[PDB]
């Protein structure tokens, strides 16, 4: 009889300090500990509930301290396994405010997931395996590795001791301190106790990793760690992570508290990285870069993800939000970070101008009504889980940017170190951050628009001579009366005669603004800073597109892609036509520039992926070749060369691979005398890396190129590389071979299944391999759950990535019914309603658009 | 964390 029925615990029992002992077991594959918590109690209760999950409890007592008067009591332990907690019943009920310790023996195995204590392998350069203890906690996996108050408003210092072999080394949050031999070949790693904060950010490693260091201004130790073979591939991280850390301790004048801070790379890791207070992790593609080898995107996105990780230590570690419906306080301000430091730290990056591409990203999800408030309720792990997704990261940042630019960057600024400062080694709600910029206008009522609603307004624009009428309503898919949303808008716009950014506050239904002289045209959204979409009636559309047409450069680059962007929005919801946005693409036969050549891509490219999926070949073809002729002067210019800036790069990369994946003749020609270089090198010649993926991709069409690629995988050391290998032996039509991919990445042993979302998702894209993928999705369900667990972005991904270019009735109700059948293991995830709207509005809008989009490359207005 | 797919360039 389980004396407590909620999935939250009790409140009125609280951890102050625990001393955890660890004794892992790497042949074995066990671990044995002992936890000490410190406890009061608020509340006179007999029955202590925490939360434990997967350990076998062994004996639980209760001690009641004071030197000579310290008496030891036995506790009863009852187990609840759903609600993942453990009773701890005492003969006598505790007395209030008085000091308890609980101590607990228990026995556990290492996990073979992801999350909790759990195993790490890799293989030395002979061949030889070699295996690693590792942690991974957020957000509800501590209570796997020691029993806690595992939620992360129950702060509490951690004393951490790890008993081990000699042979290996221990890492954890904090400095090692004392090492003392305690059995023959046994030896127990005394860890400094840690600063106050959740049990989500414990972690500790046992390995053979080597390190390299370098000492901050402020005197904190920065360590990468990585295995033996792959820490001559540390120095960027290193070099990054201190001037990161330096910057984010100057900038706020919070100094990070702790002596040193190790970043390391781990074999298998599920999410990107982790920010683990002292003790970051990441999986090594997010660390570890190869001068000769690594991606230009792979350099920008180890920059961006250290900075992530870094500004977690402030965002995240030393304020934490209360309970994961207020995630976003964690996740969109180390989004949002990533661009404040970085646009700072490597300003030859220029990283501001991507970060609009994050609101976009949102937005795909965020138009959808299965998207859900930035601050939602959530209860169990896996409705946790899935808080970790765009609206939190991506939404969030925009938001942030969007209220940054609205009260101006000084202000904004001393509201988030007043917040900081208030609420250190505490925790935070939605209604906390508000009060602190306020502290410095009512941003409470503006800021509860924006994340206490899901989804953001279409602003429609009518201009009668210098009257500018502006009108909001909510952007809903599938096309106008919507459930009376309103939001605070700050709104920006220029015009041609005034390049200044002009301000206006929308916060009703209407409103107008005089302009002081009549104009040629008015651009809203002015560098798409602001969280909405805009409509222009009349001859808006058709004015700014001879705009596009005449002079692309009247507005910036990122003004071009906004408009591209919300031209194909607006087709969705019926306030354009698809042949006046395809009308509008066509200015990027004279674009230049990244963000809007990427933009047309994001935009134009899903729609051939749902004619892939259908009989539609001849369209599907003339669509292909439209968006080729659309860009070819611009593919003819790209050199197959590693020159140019970081943009410069990544443009050519994608370019090059997109010319070939469509059979552009001249682009195949060049890749496939590559290709057949590489291979006659054996493998030994070195190739330009931006133009790699293009070229694995068409050797790779071949049987012998195939399995040339394949063998070569094995004994490469460069994440770059073994990403455009998978990526290329994804592509190819042999679905014998797509099998043996799915195949193997399952099994974890020649391909690692901390690649198979990626791998699955990318021959879900494949124009033959998309019903395998969905077939395998089917079949190894339960264990792919049981591998990356319920609400895991990496199940979302395996989900949309199968599913979400689907378009008709059949296979919505394929997916309808599977999803249905699952009942408690998936029926309710998020990701299907999402990819289940998605397929819904896909085959309205193929039902709509086909035979005009086939029509419209009849007329070859190109 | 999220957003790990930077290497596939
Ligand atoms: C993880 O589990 C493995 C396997 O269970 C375990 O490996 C075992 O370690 C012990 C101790 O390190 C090994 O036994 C020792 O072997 C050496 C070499 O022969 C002997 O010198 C030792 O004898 C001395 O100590 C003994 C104490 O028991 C005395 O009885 C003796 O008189 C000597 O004073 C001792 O026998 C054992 O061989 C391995 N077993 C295997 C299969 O490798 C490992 O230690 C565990 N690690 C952790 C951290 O728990
Ligand atoms: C082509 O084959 C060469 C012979 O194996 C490679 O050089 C070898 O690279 C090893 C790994 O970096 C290194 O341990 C060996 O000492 C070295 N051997 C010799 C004789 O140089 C070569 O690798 C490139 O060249 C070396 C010198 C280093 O600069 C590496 O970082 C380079 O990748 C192979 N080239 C390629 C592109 O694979
Ligand atoms: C770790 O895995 C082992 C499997 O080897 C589990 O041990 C078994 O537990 C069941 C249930 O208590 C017993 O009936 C078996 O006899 C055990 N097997 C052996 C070989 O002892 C163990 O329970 C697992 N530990 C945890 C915490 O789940
Ligand atoms: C959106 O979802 C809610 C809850 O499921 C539902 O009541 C509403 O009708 C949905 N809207 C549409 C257009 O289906
Ligand atoms: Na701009
Ligand atoms: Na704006
Ligand atoms: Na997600
Ligand atoms: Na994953
Ligand atoms: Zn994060």
């Amino acid at each position: 009889p389980f004396p407590w029925n909620k999935i939250r615990l009790p409140e009125y029992v609280i951890p102050v300090h625990y001393d955890l002992l660890i004794h892992a077991n790497l042949t074995t594959l066990t671990f044995w500990g002992t936890t000490k918590v410190e406890i009061t109690a608020s509340q006179p209760t007999s029955t202590i509930i925490l939360h434990s999950h997967h350990l076998q409890i062994s004996r639980a007592t209760l001690r009641k301290g004071a030197g000579e008067r310290l008496s030891e009591e036995p506790l009863q332990v009852l187990e609840h396994p759903r609600q993942e907690q453990i009773a701890l019943l005492a003969p006598e009920p505790l007395l209030v405010g008085l000091p308890y310790t609980v101590v607990i023996h228990y026995a556990g195995n290492l996990s073979e997931t992801f999350h909790g204590f759990y195993k790490s392998t890799y293989r030395t350069k002979e061949g030889e395996l070699r295996i690693l203890a590792s942690t991974q906690f957020e957000p509800t996996a501590a209570r796997m590795a020691f029993p806690c108050f595992d939620e992360p408003a129950f702060k509490a210092s951690f004393s951490i001791k790890i008993r081990r072999e000699p042979r290996h080394l221990a890492i954890s949050n904090m400095p090692l301190v004392k090492s003392v031999t305690v059995a023959e070949g046994l030896i127990e790693d005394h860890f400094d106790v840690t600063v106050k904060m959740s049990t989500y950010l414990v972690a500790f490693i046992i390995s053979d990793f080597e390190s390299v260091s370098k000492i901050t201004k402020s005197g904190v130790k920065v360590s990468v760690y990585a295995v033996p073979d792959k820490i001559n591939q540390a120095d960027y991280a290193l070099d990054a992570a201190v001037t990161l850390l330096e910057f984010y301790e100057d900038y706020f004048s919070i100094p990070y508290p702790l002596p040193k801070q190790d970043l390391a790379a781990i074999p298998d890791f599920q999410s990107g990285a982790m920010e683990n207070w002292g003790l970051t992790t990441y999986r090594e593609s997010a660390l570890l870069f190869d001068a000769e080898k690594s991606s230009a995107s792979s350099k920008l996105g180890i920059t961006m993800t250290v900075a992530h990780e870094l500004a977690h230590q402030w965002f995240g570690n030393l304020v934490t939000m209360e309970w994961w419906n207020d995630l976003w306080l964690n996740e969109g301000f180390a989004k949002f970070m990533e661009f404040v430091s970085v646009s700072v730290t490597h300003p030859e990056l220029k990283v501001g101008d991507y970060f609009f591409g994050k609101c976009f990203d949102a937005m795909e999800v965020d138009a959808l009504n299965s998207s859900h408030p930035v601050s939602t309720p959530v209860e169990n792990p896996a409705q946790i889980r899935e808080m970790f997704d765009d609206v939190s990261y991506d939404k969030g940042a925009c938001i942030l940017n969007m209220l940054r630019e609205y009260l101006s960057a000084d202000a904004f600024k001393s509201g988030i170190v007043q917040y900081l400062q208030k609420h250190s080694y505490k925790n935070t709600k939605n209604e906390d951050l508000w009060d602190s910029m306020a502290s410095i206008v009512d941003v409470k009522t503006m800021m509860n628009t924006w994340t206490l609603q899901k989804g953001f307004p279409l602003i429609t624009i009518t201009v009668r001579g210098r009257n500018v009428h502006m009108k909001q309503e909510h952007y809903m898919k599938g096309s106008a009366p919507d459930t009376g949303y309103l939001w605070h808008v700050p709104l920006t716009f220029i015009t041609s005669k005034s390049d200044m950014v002009h301000r206006f506050l929308l916060k009703t239904k209407t409103d107008v603004l005089i302009l002081p002289e009549e104009v040629e045209w008015i651009k809203f959204n002015v560098g798409m800073n602001g969280y909405y979409i805009v409509h222009y009636e009349d001859d808006g559309w058709d004015s700014l597109t001879g705009l596009l047409k005449g002079t692309h450069t009247a507005v910036s680059s990122n003004d071009r892609a906004s408009l591209i962007n919300n031209a194909f929005q607006l087709v969705s919801i019926g306030k354009l036509s698809i042949e006046k946005a395809l009308d509008l693409s066509l200015y990027l036969k004279h674009e230049t520039e990244i963000m809007p050549v990427f933009q047309g891509l994001n935009e134009l490219i899903p729609m051939y992926k749902l004619m892939e999926k259908r009989d539609m070949n001849e369209v599907e073809t003339q669509f292909k070749a439209f968006l080729i002729r659309l860009l070819r002067d611009l593919i003819d210019k790209q050199t197959w060369t590693d020159e140019g800036s970081v943009s410069e790069r990544m443009l050519r990369s994608q370019l090059l691979l997109l010319a070939c994946v469509h059979n552009y003749q001249p682009c195949v020609q060049r890749a496939e005398g590559y290709f057949r270089k590489w291979k006659e090198s054996n493998g030994n010649l070195s190739l330009p890396v931006d133009v790699t993926l293009a070229v694995f991709a068409v050797g790779a069409q071949s049987t012998e190129g195939w399995d040339f690629l394949y063998s070569k995988y094995q004994f490469s050391l460069s994440s770059t590389e073994k990403s455009q290998i998978e990526f290329a032996l994804c592509r190819t039509q042999n679905k014998e071979k797509l099998q043996w991919l799915l195949d193997e990445s399952f099994k974890g042993d020649k391909i690692k299944t901390q690649e198979f979302p990626q791998i699955l998702t990318l021959i879900g894209r494949n124009p033959v391999g998309y019903p395998l993928a969905w077939q395998f999705l089917r079949k190894n369900w339960n264990k792919l759950v049981q591998k990356f667990e319920l609400g895991s972005s990496s199940i979302a991904h395996m989900v949309m990535g199968t599913t979400n270019q689907f378009s008709t009735r059949t296979r919505l109700e394929e997916v309808k019914g599977f999803f249905s059948s699952l009942k408690e293991n998936g029926s309710q995830l998020r990701c299907v309603q999402q990819t289940i709207e998605t397929i819904e509005e896909n085959i309205g809008w193929m039902d709509k658009n086909f035979d005009k989009i086939r029509v419209w490359l009849q007329s070859e207005k190109l | 964390x999220k957003h790990h797919a930077f290497s596939f360039k």
